[PDB]
């Protein structure tokens, strides 16, 4: 890995109210914070520049702030197109680096939060006949759209063999995500359960499936 | 003002592209002009940069010894010469433009052109049934569906029943392994009480490859 | 002050 600026993965605020972006890096007090706005679709737009300073064409609602290791991004009163993927970008001192953090989904909540629906897929017996194995965690209508996964074999946490997607939107404006553990036919049938484990908002629900079933 | 790429395509892991930038509306001032780049759902990366001069070059870690970025200001282009490529090196590139002095770091960017590296090959998806049970079922409805896996390049299109079937249809984005393959599911939520009666046979369609798949999904 | 990000690219 090289020199890392750290955000928040999701942030979400209702209209009208307080939006916070963290952006923690070491070189951050000697080096400037500059802020980029990045809707679906969208090439980035410079939002701040200089810890502090606003371009034209950007509102008022919109600040900056740097102290110590932490630079933030402020919109006071947020409104729904405000609603983007905010990334914070500096240098460490030397200049070997220009580092973007890894951004920072802002939803600004148009309907209630919602938690996902998971259903955990075994292997079918066709595929195990074709000397493969895949269970199939699939994820949807969740708001908003951020989601992390976790595989365990029995209860131990696995690793190897995992491919998740990101979020999409879905038509109804909630999201939708998957995730794939890849196994041989003998791993599947040599543990006692395999698990899913969805966390959004915070809340983890482990879906769990075995051979046995 | 208007900053247009060009160049990015499909390209095997090991060969070569070269990146183009067309600059239109600027005056000659200092502005230095940068890649930058994004990777389908993933964040932004700076690539490289080149003074207005030439004078002044920098890479990221990642991609020095591989990758050479150029300008010529008498053609209004900028150009990013990939060599070595690597899967890794997937993403939609941008080119962008300061403020003079850098005082509005990429204050212009382009639209993108797509880099994609993979060293996958035309391939049929397998299409395996994801049968409902007693854990896909809850509050009257069960979940059945269809795992499409293991075809190239996208896309591929799912119905239930020929067609006849369209209500509480949810069919997934693929993911793209590490093979280079991707795989999806398609999902029908439909009536417990039906999983005796009713017949449910997911159509996989996958053009690219010229195959077609017809599953039934039984309990 | 504090290092502008494209700092080296002016000097």
């Amino acid at each position: 890995d090289s020199y890392e600026l750290t955000q928040p993965p999701s942030v979400s605020v209702s209209p009208g109210q307080t939006a916070r972006i963290t952006c923690s890096g070491d070189a951050l007090p000697k080096n400037y914070a500059y802020w980029y706005q990045q809707k679906s679709g969208q090439a980035p737009v410079l939002v701040i520049y200089e810890d502090s300073k606003r371009p034209s064409g950007i509102p008022e609602r919109f600040s900056g702030s740097s102290s110590g290791t932490m630079a933030t991004l402020t919109i006071s009163g947020a409104q729904v197109e405000d609603e983007a993927d905010y990334y914070c970008y500096s240098t460490d001192s030397s200049g070997n680096h220009r580092v973007f953090g890894g951004g920072t989904k802002l939803t600004v909540l148009g309907q209630p939060k919602a938690a996902p629906s998971v259903t955990l897929f075994p292997p079918s017996s066709e595929e195990l006949q074709a000397n493969k194995a895949t269970l199939v965690c699939l994820i949807s209508d969740f708001y908003p759209g951020a989601v992390t996964v976790a595989w365990k074999a029995d209860s131990s946490p696995v690793k190897a063999g995992v491919e998740t997607t990101t979020p999409s939107k879905q038509s109804n404006n909630k999201y939708a995500a998957s995730s794939y553990l890849s196994l041989t036919p003998e791993q599947w049938k040599s543990h006692r359960s395999y698990s899913c484990q969805v966390t959004h908002e915070g809340s983890t629900v482990e879906k769990t499936v075995a051979p046995t079933e | 003002v208007q900053l247009v790429e060009s160049g990015g395509g499909l390209v095997q892991p090991g060969r070569s592209l070269r990146l183009s930038c067309a600059a239109s509306g600027f005056t000659f001032d200092d502005g230095a002009m940068h890649w930058v780049r994004q990777a389908p759902g993933k964040g932004l990366e700076w690539v490289s940069g080149i003074s207005w001069n030439s004078n002044i070059i920098a890479y990221a870690d990642s991609v020095k010894g591989r990758f050479t970025i150029s300008r010529d200001n008498a053609k209004n282009s900028l150009y990013l010469e990939m060599n070595s490529l690597r899967v890794e090196d997937t993403a939609l590139y941008y080119c962008a433009k300061d403020s003079p002095r850098g005082e509005l770091p990429l204050n212009y960017w382009g639209q993108g052109t797509l880099v994609t590296v993979s060293s996958a090959s035309t391939k049929g998806p397998s299409v395996f049934p994801l049968a409902p049970s007693s854990k896909s079922t809850s509050g009257g409805t069960a979940a059945l569906g269809c795992l499409v896996k293991d075809y190239f390049p996208e896309p591929v299109t799912v119905s239930w029943n020929s067609g006849a079937l369209t209500s509480g249809v949810h069919t997934f984005p693929a993911v793209l392994q590490s093979s280079g393959l991707y795989s999806l599911s398609s999902v029908v939520t439909v009536p417990s009480s039906s999983l005796g009666t009713q017949t449910y046979i997911c159509n996989v369609n996958h053009k690219p490859s010229n195959t077609k798949v017809d599953k039934r999904v039984e309990p | 002050k504090k290092q502008k990000v494209h700092a080296l690219f002016y000097k």
